[PDB]
This record gives C-alpha cells, structure tokens and sequence, in this order.
DNA sequence: GCTTTTGACCTCC
RNA sequence: GGCUUUUUUG
DNA sequence: GGAGGTCAAAAGCGCAAAAAAGC
C-alpha cells in the first residue's frame, strides 16, 4: 500500500501532470493488457501505477515511445 | 461540440420557426380522463406524444411505425423526450410592449426614443393621446397629447397630423426612426456641446445606437407580436391523490393571457365601439407584463394563497432561481450523511465508515466483482444475495474497499481545507469516525456536529483525490505559512505532565542505561514518572553533506522525557524535548521535523506524537476538584480598603469639590486597581508551593496544581479564566458601553448575589446577539470576493517587467507591527539588492527569497527592499508566475494552471468569523535621531521650530535600520540637533494641540500695515482677562466692503523689505482668517517663526466599506497639480482656489466649503496630492492623483491593520489580489491613432492589448486612465456575461448582453463550471492548452 | 443515511433531497469554490455532469463500473439546457456556436 | 428597516 | 414534487 | 442657462440540515 506522494512529484515536475500520467498508466493497466513493470502485493490499479512514477520508469516520455512502438503494426 | 455563447434579441420570424404550432385553447386536459386537450397547452398534435412510440391514436404503435404521423390525431410516433425541446407560439391580435426592455434602471426604449419614461407608460396603458406624425400642422412629431387636445386638434386640423395609441403606435413610430441620420446627428452634435451633463447622456446614446447598427437587431423587434409557449415538461400537471390535479403558476398566467386575446380576437372581429377595445387591449397589456415580469408595475397578481405566483423573471433570478440553486450547485449521487465520533485509534492518513453506508454506497461496485468472481450471473441476482448480507458480501466489500479514497466535508465549507480525502475502514455502529488531529482544520468539535461523504468514481477522480485532497498532503495552510496539524487539548496536558520534574520522588539520582531500560524502570513502577537523573543517549545530526554522525553523552534529564525521546526521528537535536513541553514549544518541535526530514517522518511522528499523549494523559488521572480553586486569603482585606477609598471619594461629591466625571474616573482607576493586585497576589499565591526536598528543607517549585497544569501548559483556558474562577470578575458594561461604577467583586468558585449575576448578564446577551448575526454578513462578503477574483489562473512563467513596489518595516512610532522579515518573505526581488556599502550586489535579481536569502539580510541589516508584485505584472488574461512569488501550501515557487483567485478570496474571507460589528513626544528606545522630508529653522532661543508638513521623525540604531516614525506638526520645538547620538527616555518635540499657529517666517519685526480697525480687526480687551489685543473680527459683522479687506500682516526686517528667503523675494504678508487674535504688538521682537495668533480648531462593516471603496462621509481633499497656492475670488456660497504652476497654465477650480477646516494658505507651495483639509482619504482620489502604487499599499496597510488588531495572521499577498481586480476597468482620455471614443469606459488590459500593436507600428497610443471600481460593481462590469448574470442583478444583465447583441467567450472558471466542461485551472489546464493548440 | 442511485426530479431530473426521501446530499456552492481551489478538476467535473444530471451519460456511467472499466462520458448537463428554453421562453434568443 | 446607488426634478449662482 | 409557514441544531 | 443640491425608486440582506403542518 501506499499513504503519500511526495516522492513521486518529486521525481516528476508538478502534481498536475503527475495525475494525467498516472490515470493514463492506470488505464493501460486496466482496461487490457499491460503486464505491471513492478510485482503487486493485491492493490487497486491506480496505486500501483503510481509506484511505478517514484522508481524513474515511468513518465510522460517514456510511456509514449512505447504506445507509438505498438500502434506501428 | 461548442466554441461560444451568443445572445440577441428575437424576431417574429425565428419565434415563428421555432414552435411548431399555434395554441388556441385555454384548457389543459379533460380531467375526466387523463388524455390530453387537444389544441390546448398540453396539445399531442404541437408538442408531441405521451407514452414513447406511441401516438395519441392509439392506431400506429412500436418502432416500426417510427417517424409516422397519425391519421386523425396526428402525433408523430417518436420518443417522449422530444417533450422537453419543442415550444408553442401563441398568436397576439395586437402588438404588446416588452416590460424589461422598457423598465430596467435605464430604459433602453426611454433613451433609444429620447422621453421621459412617464409618458411612455400613458400612452401603452390608453391613458394619454400620442402623435405619430406632425405633418404639415403646428404639433410635434414625438408629442405628447391628452384627450381634450387632440379632440380639439380633430377638427382643427383632422388628417393633416397623425396620431395614434398603444403599443401599435409605439411600435409605428420606433420603425420610422432611422439610425444612421440619429448617429451622424449625435456624432455632429456632440463636437459642439460643451456640457458636462449633456456629454454622458449624449454618449449613452450614441453609444446604443452604434450597437443596433453593429448588431443584426432592429429596434421594431422590442415590441412583441407572437408570444412564445414555455415546452410542457417544464411546467408539468403532476398528479396527487384524488382527482385534484397540481398546477404550477406558469400554467394558470399562460391560461389566462390566451383566454383575453381570445376573448379580444372575437370582440375585434364585430367592431365593438372603441371605448371597449382600449380597455380590453390594456388589460391585456397588464396580463402579458404579469406574465413575463409579476409585481414589476405594480400591483402583483396572486393566487389563492394571496401571494404573488412566479413568473418566467421570478424562476432565473434569487436563490431560489435556475442558477443559484440548480447550475452553480446541484445534488448528487453517492452521498451519505452521519454524525462525527472520535477515534483515537486511526492513522492520519484514514477515517471509519459504518458497515452499512459503505455498503450503500458502494453498491455498484459490488455487483461488478461478484460478477467477476462467478457468484451469481445476473445483475438481479448479486441484488438479492447484496441486501441478504451473505458472508461473501462482507469480504468482497473489504476487498473492494481497500485503497478507494472518499471525500469528507462539513457545511459551511469556510477554506479549502473543509473538503479532505481519506481510506475508508470499516467500522461498526452507525456514526462515521474521524481522526483528532484533523479536527482543528475543520474547526468541528464533537457535539453534534455532522459529516457528508461522496465517492469519486473514475481513476482520473481516484488519483486527483489521492494526489491533492489526501490528510498527509494538506500541513501547512494556504492562508499562511504556519502548520495546520498543531496538537491541541487532551494530547498536550499528556506531554506537558510527561516532561516535568519534582524536587523529591521516587527513584531520583540514579544512573540509566539508555531509554529502553528507562522505560523498563516506569512500567515497574520502581520509579517516578518525573524525577531527575542521569541518562545515557544517543542523537544524530545532519550537520554533513546530507549525512547522519552519531554522538553520544551523559544528560541531565528526567525518567519521562527519556521516555519520549524514543519516538523523535533522528535528525532532531536532544535540546528540543527537555523542557516543559506547553502547547506553544510542541506544535514548534513537530514543525522543525518538517524544516529537516521532509514529509514521511514528520507525519509518522505526529501520529505518535498523539499516541503517546493519549495514553500517558490517561494514565496521568489529571482532575479537576472544587478544592483545586485556590482562593487567595488577602483578596477579602484588600477589597475593604477599595471600600475605604470610595469611601472618601463619594464624600468629595458631597462637598461639591469634585463632579460627577471626576468621582467616576478616579473610582473606576482605583477598582481597576484593585483588580490587578488581587489578580496578581491569586497567581502568586497559585503558581508555586512548597515540598520537602532530599535533605529535609522547604524548596519552591513549579505547582502541580490541576487548573495550573491545564492553564499554563496552554491546553486550554487562559489567566483571565483563571481570575474569573478564585479573584474578583472584573468591571463590567451596560449595554451602550459605559462602565458600572460597582464592580462584581465576587467569583464563580463562591456565590453571587441577585443583582451581581443581572448585570452580568449584559455583556454575554451583547455576545451571543453578535454571534449569530456576524455569520450572515460575513459569508456574503466572501461570496463578493470569489466573483471578483474567480477569473485568475497562472498562465506564463515570466512576465518580464521590472516593475514592482517598495517594501519597508511597518511601524507607527513605537516597536515594529510587522518587520521586514515576514512581509518580503517568499517573493522576488523586481531589482537587485544593493549593500549598504556602495554599488555591492547582495541579491542576485530575479531570485526567489527564502529562508537561505532572508537570514543574509538581517546580518547585513538592509533597510527596505523592491519586491515584484501581482498587481503590476503585465500578462494579460492572468497573473505571471514569478509575480505571485512562493506558494505558501508547498513552500517553493508556485507551477501553472493554480487557481490562485479563488484561494485569495476563501483565505481573506475564512476569518471574518473572528471579527466583531461592535501634544508631546517621547523616545523609548536608544538610538540615534534622523530626519528626511523635513525643513526647518533655527529659533532665537537656540533650538529648532518645523516648517515641513512631511517631517518624520526616525530611531537610527547602532546599524543603520529605522525604529520608529512620528508626525509632528509645524512650529513645533525641537530640543535637539539631527544626526546625534540620543538617548532613550527623553523628550523631543513640544507644541500646542488645541491651537494652529500663525507662526511668521524668519526674524523679523511686525509693522501694522493694512489692517481696518472697526470693521475688521478690534481691541477685544475683554475684562475676564483684562489684556489688550488685536482680535480679527469675526465673519458676519464683515461684509463684501469689509471682508475683501484682508489684513495683511507683512513681515520685513528693520527696512520694511520682504522676506529675503533664498531663490524668492516675494512679499510675506499673511492673510489672517476670522477669530483671531493677535497678543503680539509692533514692535515686540519676533523670533524665527514665533507665534502671531493661535486659532481654535471599526470591524467587518469597515472592512466591507473599504473593499467597496465607499466614499467616506468627511472626503478630505487633496491638491491636484503641483504648483503654488493662489486664492481667488472667494465667498461665492463656497471657496474658489487656483494652483499656479512654475510654467505650466493654472485654470483649475474646485468648490470648498468655507466652515470646513484650512490648512494651506497663500505663503505655502504645495504639491498635488497633499491635504488641504482633513478627515478619511478617499480611494478614487488617491489613485487619481498619486497613481497605481499608492492605493494598493493604503488597502493592505488598512486591511492588515484590522487583522492584526484582532490578532488574526493573513499574508498581504492575497489582499493585493483582489486590489488587482479591482483596477480592472479604464478611461480613454484622448483617443488617438485607435478607435475609440473619449467618453468610453472599457478594460485596461483590453486597451494595452489592443494599442500594443498600434505602437509598434507607424501609429501613435491612446492615453487612457486607471480607474477603480468596487467589488460588487467590478464584478458585474465583466465580459463574461453569465458570469455577471449568475451574480447579482440577473434582470439588468441579460437585457444588457441582448440589447448589445453581445457574444460569451467561455474562458472564465464560473462560466465553464455552468456547462459543465473541464475547468481551465488545476489538472484540466492542459486540456484546454491542447484544445487551444487546435484552434 | 446514503443513496447509490434513487429516484430523479422530474423538472430539473437532480436527485431528490431529504432522508424520506431517499435522496442525495446537495453539493453545495462554497463546495464547488473550494474544490476548485484545490487543482481538482475531475472530480468537479464529475459532480457536475455524471452524478447530477446528464440523463444519457449517467447510465452508461452505471454500465461501465458493473463491468469494472473506470471512465465516464462527459456529455452535457440537463439542467442547463432547461434554462436555455426558459431564456427563449422570453423574447430574448440565445443559441450555442459552431464546434 | 439598512444601506447604497442611481435617476430625475428643483434651483441657486 | 413545487410553494408557504413556522420550530430546532450546527 | 446649467451645474449643483435634494428628493424618490430599485436591489441585496449564510449555509446546511431536519421536523412538521397547509396549499
Ligand atoms: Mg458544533
Ligand atoms: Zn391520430
Ligand atoms: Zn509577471
């Protein structure tokens, strides 16, 4: 589980843009597909792709390349 | 799916293409069956069916007969929702006035037509004749005519004049007025005129008539011809039990207007003689105008409840309207309501929930998981095993429930911290648990109190919620930079009875290991909690580049603190938990955690910080007993000897040697006396007592009393509670304000007789009448706040200007209000910071100040510095993001798309709760003396007398920084020269306060020229004081022979020759005013500037008043241009004064009363924007006169200066906000190169905008005028006109917006909140930033 | 009390009020002020149009949480089209623009 | 009833 | 399901 | 003759709740 967030804004700029790509990720995660990057302990879609925001490995940048690498079919 | 908003008037035509058809019948239904009327209000055939693909017919039925129309009923087979959106026209036999666009506050039809609004009344109403056409007779086109006149004119001159009635006359004339030849014939007339009342209203309707030639309206469609029908639906027949049926008030007003035109369409069609139709086409007139407006005119129509029935205007405008009670806020779904119960057993981070609220609530997400796991298939299913409460519901429940974070609110919702999120855990009972810490944000205790919780449902609502409104997230309060997680009450008794030692206890001068074996020794109870000894301990310090170093000693402690000390964090120094540990030293400890661990240890060590005061308050037993009061034994001897002193006072008034203020004053000075001693001795006595020490002997320490331990520590109560219960209460009021002579002399621990608990009660009335009526002004005003700053987000990074106000240490002449520090702090330097020593760079520009960069400035003690402010940044349509400074909720600079308006507004108007309706100078400081703006001259006695208004007075310290300011007034002495070291205690300046001198102006010697003796001056030898002097008669016995007849009182030396002051040489007669007198005679020696004569002379409402900008009841004036000051041809009824300029021309006038108060006279040079008379200062002429940067600090300075006087700490960069929408409108003084005109009131950024270009091309500017506007007025002057709708006034706004044929541009918040489209602040900023891209 | 979805208003179709009722509680004005204070846009966006009254988004909101897909459908809340008609129910018109 | 504000009529210079 | 009237709590 | 003075009319005056009645 997780209680705050204070890490993963600071890893990126402002909150704001932090919650656009974490519900992106979320989504991903949720409606199909998307094997999580880090191993869960039973927790909600939304926590868990924000873990993945505070371990620099997931971002704007680095979410896009990879959804513009499947569309390439 | 919608770029805008537009908005114009109506045409028969498109009213015509909007209905579907016409409305005949007056009747609604059968109300024998429950089948529609046909061709009535409710028609199939107009507006559609009933039952969903269904016609009335009954012939045609299901999807396959989609899109058919009936044989005989003729109802289209189509879904019911069509119901809500297809409209009826009602066909008027005659044309009817439109009461709005004829009754605002300037009526559009009353100006475009240029009459009085009177007799456009007279005339629609049949009461008076109108002419439509002169013609070739000796009557006006647009005259007005009666009866008698016209029946005369009938067969004077017959058809050579027209002449007509009603609103068919009205509506004849308005389409025979062209525009174009009125606007050229303005445009020609207005070049001409030169008279101030004629211009406004000549521009007025200039102005109109530009806009119906911009606009695709034309004035003849004012006047209605065929009425819209309002669809069904929304003003449905609902039935009740029994046959009666509900009828809404728009059904009954729709009934009664097409039933009289009916009733005038069948009368017309017979020719009935014309004395019937005028009164039956007025009537009706009064019908329509009930129908669009009710009570308008007049008289209301009302129904049987004999109250006025609504209306279309009565259900938009009001509370009770469409907007402020179903746009701006509506009920939702999800939602559950329950009452606040402690748990002490919660983290910070979560709240309780009963078993079945949750399941209530989260009932749509358990069928989804049980569908998921298999349990049951259909949705009908997992509803019956859902209210079985089977074992499984439970755990899917818990299962589902884990990580979904609620929202949590109590009413009224002040700031932005009355709505938080949580992690619900279920609980059981049927109330809803909250944690204790969070308590104080909400300002919410647990007596009664009650909560609402909503659920968020998407994972964008998850995160957002999780992300920003989560407990852990929301420490420091946005209002200011202080903690919002203070403990408080219960936790800090328990802390405060941990750290505290005893002389003598149990277990006292041992050695302990560490603070594990410590508490090892308490749990066995081999030692006292609270006992002296020495403890083996370990702290570890971030002194390193970010790196923990371990030491470790020997301290002097207590068993308890060493108890305490396991639950600090590392990084925290030992010294921060070895005193008393009060409410105040706590919340500062929690707060330095947060200065150095970041967030994770901080909030861990608030939760506890909780537990452990909890328990050990627990384990404390800390109770309070009658015996705990004690009574000081002087305090009963004391108050005889008060007695004894009254006793000889009141003796004095019987001999008649004092009066009744004198008995009062010294008898509420000697009572109030006599409170302070009994006070003190009470708290002497209280605070200490005395225990058998280790060696046997009396030692003093600290008490352990009960009410001391709960007063001193600061959980709760302060000393004046504490007087109240053992010393006497104190001198209380009667309810005007005076002072009752007798005071209560007795406590609440003893009795109090009859009359004592009367008079007591006087005050505590007064308070509770004040606090249930400052809750009804006070939240209104925060609404005012929010409409006005609702439109401010960062937008821009840099604003890139260098523009910015002056910041310096506010002081009133004794210790500072406010220093430096504070106010500069979180902001950015507009230029660099320049070292006391010459052309050094202390502050890099352009750099944000914190704690790093503040320090720096107190050790180099610099005076005032330049700081960048919103209200001078220049990105339009927002505010810079370096102009705002530091975000005071986070702690570093503030990132784009924050609302920060809205947060102004909420943190300015939170604690207006906490506000309530209702001759000589001495130094007290060491420190040098310094004087600017001053000049002055050397008295013949040695010392120095002022002649400057501007003279203030500084405390120079060893450094350089200024401690203190004062004004004095001219001819003032001063014992001392500037510039030496002075000392404190010690008088400087001395004059006369009752009287104004009439000091001269060098050394001299007075000769008496021109002075009348009988009719303007006398000798007033006046035998009550038996001296001879020249007194100037008074005003009355002067006449226009006697009181041009100044005497001019010239000072020259032993020559006679005029003041040879340097630069000038201008003879220094002195004009003396009525009522003076003169005790100096010729001859007499005059020292520099010695005296010729003396002449004799709060809360919220005023924070609302000055937000306003209300012009005060007594304007003091001001100067307007610089020059020297010119009288002129006076006792005109008022005043006349000139100002001539050193080159410049001087045609200035103004009027001044004559009974009013003169400071300036001829032999003074003033500049513009100094006093002449006095009183309260204006706002509109301090920005008039001495620009942008003077009002916004008179605002902030006047606004803090209330705060701070009820104690209550708000940062002045929220004030400064609203001042900046305020100054949102301007005045174009000359128009230039651009296209507007003189007269013109449009927006100051829209202006600078718009001229930019202009400039940077071959053109020149436009000159233009900051003006301000109050609030409420600022507000409805705005672009956006839903937003102005929504507010205030909904009536005049809309038929504003029509009449212009104006056009919304949603871009506000308010405005997009209405349509309910994603906000452009917060997370939906990027939204509209790549909508924005698009277009 | 709590309310997961009851009936409707037949006027305004808001939810109605009052715990006889079975009705929601009113998010109130000086709620709305201080969630926007906060950067919180969606969750203000959702208690205006989904929970309240867009009539055609709410059920599809139902349908997509029973199968367990967590998003919504923006639309247009109903409310504000009634006060559309009430405006033209004057002599005053007004009209939205081109997309 | 408070209070403000704005418009309109009288009238004093 | 709208309005009116009170009463009560915060 | 008009710019100033004085009198008259419109518009607003917390929010949540609950409970009842009555229309
Ligand atoms: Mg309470
Ligand atoms: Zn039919
Ligand atoms: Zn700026």
């Amino acid at each position: 589980a997780r209680v705050t967030v204070q890490d993963a804004v600071e890893k990126i700029g402002n909150r704001f843009d932090l919650v656009l790509v974490a519900a992106r990720r979320a989504r991903q995660m949720q409606v199909g597909g998307k094997d999580p990057l880090v191993p869960e302990e039973n927790d909600k879609t939304t926590v868990i792709a924000l873990r993945e925001i505070e371990e620099g490995l997931i971002n704007n940048q680095i979410l896009d390349v990879r959804e513009r690498q499947e569309q390439q079919e | 799916e919608f770029d805008a908003i537009k908005i114009a008037l109506a045409s028969p035509d498109m009213i015509r293409s909007w209905s579907f058809g016409e409305v005949k019948k007056p009747e609604t239904i059968n109300y024998r069956t429950f089948k529609p009327e046909r061709d009535g209000l409710f028609c199939a055939r107009i507006f559609g069916p009933v039952k969903d693909y269904e016609c009335l017919c009954g012939k045609y039925k299901r999807l396959k007969h989609r899109g058919v129309i009936c044989e005989k009923c003729g109802v289209e087979v189509t879904q019911t929702k069509v119901r809500r959106e297809r409209m009826g026209h009602i066909e008027l036999a005659s044309p009817t006035a439109h009461i709005w666009f004829l009754k605002s506050l300037p009526s559009r039809i009353g100006l475009l037509l240029d009459m009085p609004l009177r007799d456009i009344e007279r005339v629609l109403y049949f009461e008076s004749y109108v002419v439509i056409e002169g013609g070739m007779t000796n009557l006006e086109r647009q005259q007005i005519l009666t009866e008698e006149q016209y029946l005369d004119a009938l067969e004077e001159f017959g058809d050579e004049f027209d002449a007509k009635m009603g609103a068919e006359a009205i509506q004849a004339l308005l389409k025979s007025m062209d525009l174009e030849q009125e606007c050229e014939q303005l445009r020609e007339e207005l070049n001409e005129t030169n008279s101030e009342t004629k211009r406004k209203k000549l521009t007025k309707r200039i102005k109109l008539l530009e806009a119906f030639v911009q606009s695709g309206n034309k004035p003849e469609w004012m006047i209605l011809t065929v009425l819209p029908v309002l669809p069904p639906d929304l003003r449905p027949l609902v039935p009740l039990d029994g046959g009666r049926f509900a009828t809404s008030d728009l059904n009954d007003l729709y009934r009664r207007v097409i039933n009289r035109n009916n009733r005038l369409k069948r009368l017309l069609d017979l020719a009935a003689p014309d004395i019937i139709v005028r009164n039956e086409k007025r009537m009706l007139q009064e019908a329509v105008d009930a129908l669009l407006d009710n009570g308008r005119r007049g008289r209301a129509i009302t129904g049987s409840n004999k109250r006025p029935l609504k209306s279309l205007a009565d259900m938009i405008k009001g509370k009770q309207g469409r907007f402020r009670q179903n746009l701006l806020g509506k009920r939702v779904d999800y939602s559950g309501r329950s009452v606040i119960t402690v748990g002490p057993y919660l983290r910070l981070h979560q709240c309780g929930l009963p078993k079945k609220m949750a399941l209530e609530l989260f009932k749509p997400f358990i069928y989804g998981k049980l569908e998921l796991r298999g349990l049951a298939t259909t949705i009908k299913a997992a509803k019956k095993m859902v209210e079985r409460e089977e074992a499984v519901v439970w755990d899917i429940l818990d299962e589902v429930i884990r990580e979904h974070p609620v929202l949590l609110n109590r009413a009224p919702t002040l700031h932005r911290l009355g709505i938080q999120a949580f992690e619900p855990v279920l609980i059981e009972g049927k109330a809803i648990q909250l944690h204790p810490l969070v308590c104080a944000a909400y300002n919410a205790d647990f007596d009664g109190d009650q909560m609402a919780v909503h659920v968020p449902l998407t994972l964008e609502a998850q995160l957002e919620a999780r992300a920003l409104m989560m407990s852990t997230n929301n420490i420091l309060s946005p209002a200011n930079g202080e903690p919002i997680i203070v403990p408080s009450q219960d936790v800090v008794l328990g802390l405060y009875y941990m750290t505290r030692d005893c002389v003598n206890a149990k277990g006292e001068g041992m050695v302990l290991t560490g603070p594990k074996e410590a508490e090892r020794l308490y749990r066995s109870g081999l030692a006292s909690l609270h006992a002296r000894v020495k403890v083996r301990i370990t702290e570890y310090e971030k002194d390193a580049n970010g790196e923990l170093v371990a030491k470790t000693s020997l301290k002097d402690t207590t068993v308890g603190r060493a108890i305490l000390w396991m639950i600090v964090p590392k990084g925290l120094p030992y010294s921060i938990v070895n005193q008393a540990l009060g409410k105040k030293a706590i919340s500062k400890m929690l707060n330095t955690c947060y200065r150095i661990l970041g967030l994770k240890p901080t909030v861990i060590f608030a939760d506890q910080i909780m537990y452990t005061g909890f328990a050990y308050a627990a384990r404390s037993g800390a109770s309070v007993g009658i015996d705990d009061m004690v009574i000081p034994e002087k305090k009963h001897e004391i108050i005889s000897e008060a007695e004894a002193e009254v006793a000889e006072i009141q003796e004095q008034f019987q001999s008649g040697l004092v009066t009744a203020g004198e008995r009062y004053n010294k008898v509420i000075d000697i009572w109030a006396a006599a409170n302070d001693r009994v006070s003190k001795a009470m708290m002497d006595n209280l605070q200490t007592e005395t225990v058998i020490n280790r060696d046997g002997q009396e030692e003093k320490q600290v008490s352990f009393n009960s009410i001391y331990m709960m007063a001193d520590s600061g959980a709760r109560g302060s000393a004046a509670q504490i007087r109240q219960l053992a010393g006497m209460r104190g001198l209380m009021a009667k309810p005007d304000g005076s002072i009752i002579e007798t005071p209560i002399t007795a406590n609440f621990r003893e009795g109090l007789n009859v009359l004592q608990y009367f008079i007591s009660t006087h005050g505590a009335r007064k308070g509770l009448a004040d606090t249930a009526l400052k809750t009804a002004n006070s939240g209104y005003l925060t609404r005012r706040l929010v409409d006005v700053a609702q439109d401010l987000v960062v937008t821009e990074d840099d604003c890139g200007t260098h523009e910015g106000i002056m910041m310096t240490p506010v002081i009133e002449g004794g210790d500072v209000k406010e220093p430096l520090r504070d106010r500069v702090l979180g902001r950015v330097t507009a230029e660099d910071v320049l070292k006391p020593g010459t052309a050094d760079i202390l502050v890099p520009r352009n750099t944000l100040l914190h704690e790093q960069w503040c320090d720096l400035l107190e050790e180099n003690s610099v005076d005032a510095v330049k700081v960048r402010s919103v209200v001078s940044c220049d990105t339009d349509f927002g505010v810079c993001a370096h102009c705002y400074g530091r975000d005071l909720a986070r702690g570093h600079i503030i990132n784009k798309g924050e609302a920060i308006g809205v947060i102004a507004a909420q943190s300015i108007g939170e604690p207006g709760t906490q506000l309530t309706m209702r001759s000589s100078i001495q130094v007290k400081n060491k420190g040098s003396i310094k004087l600017s703006n001053v000049k002055s001259v050397v008295n013949s006695s040695g010392k120095l007398v002022i002649t400057s208004r501007n003279t203030e007075l500084k405390l120079i310290d060893e450094f350089g920084r200024t401690k203190e300011s004062y004004k004095v007034p001219y001819g003032a002495v001063l014992a001392k020269g500037d510039g030496e070291q002075v000392a404190g205690g010690e008088t400087v300046a001395n004059w006369d306060p009752h009287t104004m001198p009439v000091i001269t102006e060098v050394s001299g010697f007075v000769r008496f020229t021109d002075m009348i003796d009988g009719q303007t001056i006398t000798r007033q030898t006046d035998e009550l004081t038996g001296l001879s002097s020249l007194v100037v008669l008074d005003s009355a016995e002067r006449t226009a022979g006697g009181k041009d007849l100044r005497p001019a009182l010239k000072i020259v030396d032993a020559q006679g020759n005029d003041v040879l002051i340097p630069g000038t040489d201008m003879p220094a007669q002195y004009f003396l005013p009525g009522k003076a007198i003169v005790q100096l005679e010729d001859g007499v020696q005059i020292s520099s500037g010695d005296t010729l004569a003396r002449i004799p002379q709060g809360g919220l409402p005023r924070v609302a008043d000055l937000f306003e900008a209300r012009r005060p009841k007594e304007p003091a004036i001001l100067a307007e241009i610089s020059g020297i000051v010119s009288f002129g041809k006076e006792t005109k009824g008022k005043r006349r004064l000139v100002i001539t300029p050193v080159d410049g021309s001087d045609p200035y006038e103004e009027m001044i009363p004559k009974w009013r108060q003169l400071n300036v006279f001829e032999g003074e040079r003033v500049e513009r924007g100094d006093v002449i008379s006095d009183g309260p200062e204006a706002p509109h002429d301090i920005l008039r006169l001495r620009g942008v940067h003077a009002v916004t600090r008179y605002i902030v300075n006047e606004v803090q200066d209330v705060y701070r006087l009820q104690g209550v700490k708000i940062n002045d960069k929220h004030i400064e906000v609203i001042v900046r929408q305020m100054l949102r409108k301007a005045t174009i003084v000359n128009a230039g190169s651009s296209d507007f005109l003189e007269g013109e009131q449009v927006e100051y950024s829209r202006v600078k905008i718009a001229n930019r270009e202009l400039e940077a091309n071959g053109k020149v500017g436009a000159t233009y005028s900051r003006d301000l506007l109050g609030i409420t007025k600022a507000s409805l002057a705005t672009e956006s006109f839903i937003s102005a709708a929504s507010f205030q006034e909904t009536t005049r706004v809309l038929t504003e917006a029509a009449v212009a044929g104006k056009r919304d541009e949603l871009r506000g918040l308010k405005e997009n909140v209405i349509v309910g489209r994603l906000i452009p602040a917060g997370t939906g900023y990027a939204y509209h930033q790549d909508r924005m891209r698009r277009r | 009390h709590a309310r997961s979805t009851g009936s409707y208003s037949l006027v305004t179709q808001q939810p109605l009020g009052g715990k006889a009722q079975f009705g929601g509680q009113r998010f109130g004005e000086m709620e709305v002020w201080a969630l926007e204070a906060y950067g919180a846009a969606y969750t203000l966006q959702e208690m205006l149009t989904v929970k309240s009254d867009d009539v055609n988004g709410r059920t599809k909101m139902y349908k997509n949480i029973v199968d367990g897909n967590h998003q919504m459908e923006p639309g247009m809340p109903e409310s504000f089209n009634v006060l559309l008609k009430e405006i033209r129910s004057l002599g005053i018109n007004i009209e939205l623009e081109d997309e």
